């Protein structure tokens, strides 16, 4: 009766079902966990918000078209405005979190296409001016739940002030490496003939036990159309991709007044 | 002849009953019967269905 | 016995999927909160005591209002006001009937209680001595009265209760008297089979329980002879099912009754009030 | 290998197969059985016709259209003209029977629609004149294998003599209760995307051990389109619904000459 | 158990100083006579039996007076006099209310008793037969009567008591029926949260227990039809809390009430009578 | 079913009670409860105060 295709995930007051999954990935074979006393750093008693924040938050959906080049988000950035997770994040200097990432995209037995879904530690991307290096604004690096998109062209700016955004060039993974090698990162593929969802469970990954969430994104989430969407009755059709993410084993230190980042 | 039974609890004991009549139809209300089997209406299926399993396999 | 407690549970990531089912099977949804959310432990001390059948039906309900009078009657019509007869039923009123009709079959004993009230018809005809009432149960076949003072009221075998005005409401118990193994609240059939080429009328025959039910007759009189003052009385009849069993649940009555059957009335078949939109909180 | 979707039922010389079932219902959790000595009533040795009568009889099929409002039958009425069951029924004053009811309706993976299939004890229905109550002719109450249909309008007759039939108003279940609550009765649903058949096993249900079959129907069988039939290439398409019913544990008392009911 | 006996004690000359304290701590004074005078031994056999909560509340108190009449009503206003409805509360009167309001929360069963009285409206319209009253408890949601003889009085599920004039005052017990774990005598809050920029009225909304309390309705009628003589009746309703627990004591009401709330009246907020001088024996 | 209890003494014995009803709400008054703890209101202090000692040291 039980199947690699059928799964339920419950966190807090939220549950996901899927009937066309393809197993699930646990990044680097490691489930998230709380920070042990023998690896701890800040000494204040941490806040562990548990069910208030460790639950599924669904981002605005994006549309997959035959011309789409792909999508990216950063974490914890994408969830910074999400319920009590966002509040705990911004009221504290330090935070750590794992995640369950659930990417959703259904179609029909007559559609075709394949999405690569990658979780990338320290997903540093190229800037869009050749007058400077590493020249990206905080606002452009941290778009929040809207994330960003890839392009198949690189057109760096004429003036440095106008190029302070990512050059998210698809085939170079926005960072000077070939996209065909992205499979070295934890990943699944949503191949429409096979499955309608991808599930990745991510431990906290960093060179530190805990860090400043408002300064530093630990993971990138990349969705690339490896094989273009095609549907014979209407090649211009669009199907939604929906991203739902739950923080896990969240832990925060260094409580004070709330952080309100710059918006422009 | 006296039956001593537990009372339904109030805000903050037992009670005694004696039947005075020769016909059971004369008796007071039947004692609380908490019997139930919702499954005869909610799950009257021939083959057992395990919740955690697929309903159709 | 209590209603269900809630166990302490955390999350899951599993091939066990209690949230999904297939109601095509005829099974209702079965999942409970611990199947689909993280739950704390809550001890449930609450019970379903008041929704047992005995509790649900454990009330005396008014099932009819009868009228009788006492005065010097000089016409046939006025003589017929000196007593009344009523075919025993629960269909004169709607409240107890609707509750019983959650079920197809039942078995119970019955407590019957009566409330008797009087008023003077007029004020220029003196007064009236305190009245005694006779309520006689006439089982099917026993002779029915044609006058308030005929021989039937001697009641040698029929049960009668004599009630004195102003005394406590009278009351008696009746056993389960059905000729079947349970009472039928619904009967999808007829009392006889009409046969090929018979001359018996088929145009004015009825259908269902009305063709087979007969719980006898209640006959009521004022035992006193007339005073100069005409007194008019009402007798309210109350029924309480007790020692109750029921079988085969049914959807409850959704629209007004229009008689003893399941029939409905054309101007009264729109129970729902339309909502403004499917998205109306 | 074994599946909730695949079933064989054999009674007497008759067998049914289905490859898209959804379990089976045993009404009130009780399989039919013969009448025990400790619950018996008539004292003559009963006739128990066994395989001659306890076998699948297939009724005339009906057509499900996008405009259909539903169908009803009564039992044992629907089988009164069926082989040796009918003969045993009419040669005796008394009879009792359980049933296996198998409702059949296949379509395609591109059709949609859902039928509620309900077995209703004592299915008393409203009459069609407001000049009288409980005013239905024997002939109209007992249509036999053709059964009857529901309507979405109630139009009671101008004269009492013309309204001696059921007012089978769909949303009031022909009897003054809301159809959405019919699920309190033993039932299955034929939802075309899921299954192509419904199977209900019914014990004898009555307030008596045994009764007059020619006077009294113990069960109603109701088939209501809960979601209308739809098929995109032809919205006016029709698909058959076929009803096949086997008496079970039949027992008859009070043998005499044959009952021949009035036909007009 | 008894109140405290007094021990034999003589004087002291000591660094132990029970006469001094510091009430800034939130503690009341604790010293007793043996701490500050020479005392004889006195055995105290007296008890605090009559100041237990059960004893303090162990009385049937009148909480309201209702009126109903029986006469031939030919106008809407007069038809409405044939029955009465009353939202069940203890705030129509002041005495029981003030006693309950020594506490913030309570839990108790209730004994309800009724005293029913009549008089003739006039003397030139003959007389009236003895009347039967129906007192029906209508829980929140159940249909309320719009006429003295409408269908609601059949009371299939609501509890009703039928009382015959001249009989002993009728009486019944009610369990603790609160939907919380105790009754609240005071509720510092509202029934809903008004939200930012909503269009719901905020100018005519209320505050406190009145926004959340609902103990249903008592409906009363005379069951009899009219006599030529109009009869007017009063029904006095009595409540006795029994099996009582209470929590969180409060200062008692010091000034007149002016309604169901804690509000006070400008002409009645000077409870103390001034003394001539601070030195007035 | 009968409970025998001490009466409240008068000027110069026991009494008997039987409960007649199935609901405890129907019962007569609760028996005298002499429980008390005035200190929860008269001395609700965190640190114990000994009368003979200084309240503030
Ligand atoms: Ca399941
Ligand atoms: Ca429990
Ligand atoms: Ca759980
Ligand atoms: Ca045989
Ligand atoms: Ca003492
Ligand atoms: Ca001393
Ligand atoms: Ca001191
Ligand atoms: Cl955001
Ligand atoms: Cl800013
Ligand atoms: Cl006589
Ligand atoms: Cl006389
Ligand atoms: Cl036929
Ligand atoms: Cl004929
Ligand atoms: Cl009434
Ligand atoms: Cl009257």
């Amino acid at each position: 009766g039980y199947s690699d295709r059928v799964r339920q995930i419950t966190l807090g007051n939220s549950t996901i079902t899927t009937q066309e999954a393809a197993n699930a990935v646990v990044a680097y074979g490691e489930w998230p966990s709380y920070l042990d006393d023998k690896e701890a750093n800040p000494i204040d008693a941490p806040t562990e918000p548990d069910v208030s924040s460790n639950r599924f938050y669904t981002l605005d959906s994006v549309q997959w078209k035959s011309t789409s080049r792909g999508w990216w988000w950063k974490l914890p950035d994408a969830l910074k405005d999400m319920g009590m997770f966002g509040q705990n994040m911004y009221y504290h200097y330090l935070g750590r979190s794992g995640y369950t990432v659930h990417v959703q995209c259904n179609a029909s037995k007559f559609h075709q296409g394949a999405l690569g879904v990658f979780a990338i530690p320290e997903y540093v991307m190229a800037c869009n001016t050749e007058a400077k290096t590493s020249y990206v604004s905080y606002v452009n690096a941290n778009p929040g739940e809207k994330g960003g998109v890839f392009d198949n062209a690189y057109n760096p700016s004429a003036e440095a002030s106008e190029g302070r955004k990512f050059a998210a060039l698809d085939y170079l993974l926005g960072c000077g490496v070939l996209a065909g090698n992205a499979f070295v990162y934890p990943h699944q593929i949503i191949n429409l003939r096979t499955n309608n969802s991808a599930t990745l469970v991510l431990p906290y990954v960093n060179s530190l036990a805990i860090d400043c969430m408002a300064k530093h994104n630990n993971w990138g989430l990349v969705i690339l159309p490896l094989c273009k969407l095609d549907y014979a009755p209407n090649s211009s059709t669009e199907i939604p991709i929906t991203v739902t993410i739950a923080p896990m084993f969240t832990e925060f230190n260094g409580l004070r007044n709330i952080t309100v980042p710059a918006t422009q | 002849g006296a039956q001593v039974s537990s009372q339904k609890v109030g805000a903050h004991v037992n009670y005694t009953t004696i039947n005075y009549y020769k016909d059971s139809a004369s008796n007071a209300a039947s004692k609380l019967d908490f019997s139930q089997d919702p499954s005869k209406f909610t799950e009257p299926v021939k083959d057992i269905m395990i919740k955690t399993a697929p309903a159709l396999n | 016995p209590t209603a269900q407690s809630t166990p302490l549970t955390s999350g899951v990531n599993s091939q066990e999927v209690p949230a999904l089912t297939a109601v095509e099977t005829g099974a209702s949804g079965q999942a409970v909160p611990s199947d689909v959310i993280e739950t704390r432990h809550v001890v449930n001390y609450k019970t379903r005591s008041e929704s047992t059948l005995e509790s649900f039906f454990g009330r005396s309900a008014c099932v009819t209002i009868l009228e009788v009078e006492n005065f010097n009657a000089t016409t046939d019509a006025d003589r017929k006001k000196q007593f009344t007869t009523w075919a025993i039923t629960y269909t004169d009123t709607v409240q107890l009937r609707r509750k019983l009709e959650f079920f197809t079959y039942s078995r119970f004993d019955l407590e019957m209680t009566f409330v008797i009230t009087e008023r003077y018809y007029a004020s220029n005809t003196g007064h009236a001595r305190n009245q005694v009432y006779q309520l006689m149960y006439i089982p099917p076949g026993a002779p029915r009265p044609t006058a308030w003072d005929d021989y039937t009221w001697q009641s040698s075998s029929n049960p009668s209760v004599f009630y004195t005005y102003g005394s406590a409401p009278p009351r008696m118990s009746i056993p389960y008297v059905g000729i079947a193994n349970a009472y039928s609240h619904f009967y999808d059939g007829f009392a006889r089979v009409p046969l090929k080429d018979e001359t018996v009328d088929s145009g004015d025959t009825y259908y269902g329980l009305v063709t087979i039910n007969d719980f006898g007759t209640l006959a009521v009189r004022v035992v006193n002879e007339y005073n100069p003052a005409r007194i008019t009385s009402k007798i309210r009849v109350y029924m309480k099912p007790k020692h109750v069993r029921c079988w085969c649940p049914r959807p409850p009555r959704a629209v007004p009754y229009r008689g003893e059957g399941v029939d409905f009335k054309q101007d009264s078949i729109t129970p729902l009030t339309a909502v403004e939109n499917i998205n109306t909180f």
